[PDB]
């Protein structure tokens, strides 16, 4: 579950800068 | 859901924008 | 609108460790 | 929102579950 | 520069962009 | 100079992103 | 190539903080 | 206080990297 | 000891976090 | 240590509260 | 302490190498 | 190039320097 872990960190960092102004819904 | 479909295999931006509000 | 921005990005990485399995929805 | 409530005044670790799903 | 140009005022993706190589 | 320097730790993070396989050059 | 994709990201955020006022040239 | 907590942050990812193998100790 | 360098980083993150105005010891 | 112990299997939050001084 | 130290000014990486363990 | 450098087997800092402007 540990690489899972650091992917989720890098995906909702990508999310931010990509969704903007519109946010976003993240659930693993 | 993203972990099961980003996290094996890479997105790529265009696919993480289904997930933006 | 940066110093907002900057912080943004720090709400997001706080809520992903806070909320875990949970996750959450962002919205500025 | 979370940016108006967070990013001037410093938020708790409590105040920011709020916005969990 | 980059921190002139993005670090006072917001830049775009868009303008990032031409950092790019 | 502070700022400047939290901010450039940003401002590389989304070049990261935006540029993608081109990559990037970073200079303050 | 999300691993390398995860490292890509914190080998920026070194080079960062390791090159600077030089800066960086960054390619994969 | 705001601004001291996003600057905390960034401090500890350089104490990570500048002091490698030997570790650190933050305290704000 | 690159996935281990790499899982550091976000430990040092999580620790800052959790521990507030505490602080903490890191050492691999 | 921390990184044996948390960079295999998955660490909670409250485990990690142990490295606080 | 740290805060103090490099959040108002700028510390470079060898003042943060006090720090260090 | 870097990431086959230092993604597989890990980079010292020093290393890191070579891609410095
Ligand atoms: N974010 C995504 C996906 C989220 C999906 C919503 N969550 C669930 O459906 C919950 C499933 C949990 C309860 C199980 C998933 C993995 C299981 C573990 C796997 C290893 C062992 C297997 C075993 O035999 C029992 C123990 C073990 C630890 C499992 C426990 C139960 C799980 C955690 C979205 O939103 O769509
Ligand atoms: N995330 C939070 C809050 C999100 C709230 C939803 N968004 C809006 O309500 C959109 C408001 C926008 C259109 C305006 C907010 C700030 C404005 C600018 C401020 C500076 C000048 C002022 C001026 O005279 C016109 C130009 C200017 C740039 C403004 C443009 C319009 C705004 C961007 C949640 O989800 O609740
Ligand atoms: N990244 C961007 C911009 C990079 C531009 C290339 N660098 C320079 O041109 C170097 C300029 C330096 C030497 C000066 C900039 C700011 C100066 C300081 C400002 C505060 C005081 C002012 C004073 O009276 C003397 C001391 C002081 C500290 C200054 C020292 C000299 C500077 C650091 C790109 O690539 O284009
Ligand atoms: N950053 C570094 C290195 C950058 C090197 C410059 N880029 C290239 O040389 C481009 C090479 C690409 C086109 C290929 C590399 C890996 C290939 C894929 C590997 C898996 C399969 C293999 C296959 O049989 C075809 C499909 C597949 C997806 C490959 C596609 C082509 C590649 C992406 C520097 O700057 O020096
Ligand atoms: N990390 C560094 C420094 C850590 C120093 C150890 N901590 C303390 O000494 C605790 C001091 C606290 C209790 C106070 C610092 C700032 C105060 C607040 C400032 C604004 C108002 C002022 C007021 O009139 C009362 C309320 C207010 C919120 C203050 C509360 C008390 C403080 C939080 C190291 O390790 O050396
Ligand atoms: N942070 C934690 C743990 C820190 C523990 C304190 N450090 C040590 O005890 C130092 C141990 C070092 C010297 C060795 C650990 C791994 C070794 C390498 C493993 C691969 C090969 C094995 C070999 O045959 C020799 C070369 C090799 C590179 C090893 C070199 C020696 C090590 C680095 C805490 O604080 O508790
Ligand atoms: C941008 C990004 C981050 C993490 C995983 C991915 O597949 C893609
Ligand atoms: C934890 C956190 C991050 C960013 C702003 C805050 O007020 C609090
Ligand atoms: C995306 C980004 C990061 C830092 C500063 C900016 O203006 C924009
Ligand atoms: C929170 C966290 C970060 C890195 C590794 C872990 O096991 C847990
Ligand atoms: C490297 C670094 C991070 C944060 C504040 C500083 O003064 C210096
Ligand atoms: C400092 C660093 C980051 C990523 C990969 C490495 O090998 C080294
Ligand atoms: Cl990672
Ligand atoms: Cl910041
Ligand atoms: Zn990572
Ligand atoms: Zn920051």
């Amino acid at each position: 579950f540990v690489n899972q872990h650091l992917c989720g960190s890098h995906l909702v960092e990508a999310l931010y800068l990509v969704c903007g102004e519109r946010g976003f819904f993240y659930t693993p | 859901g993203i972990v099961e479909q980003c996290c094996t295999s890479i997105c790529s931006l265009y696919q993480l924008e289904n997930y933006c509000n």
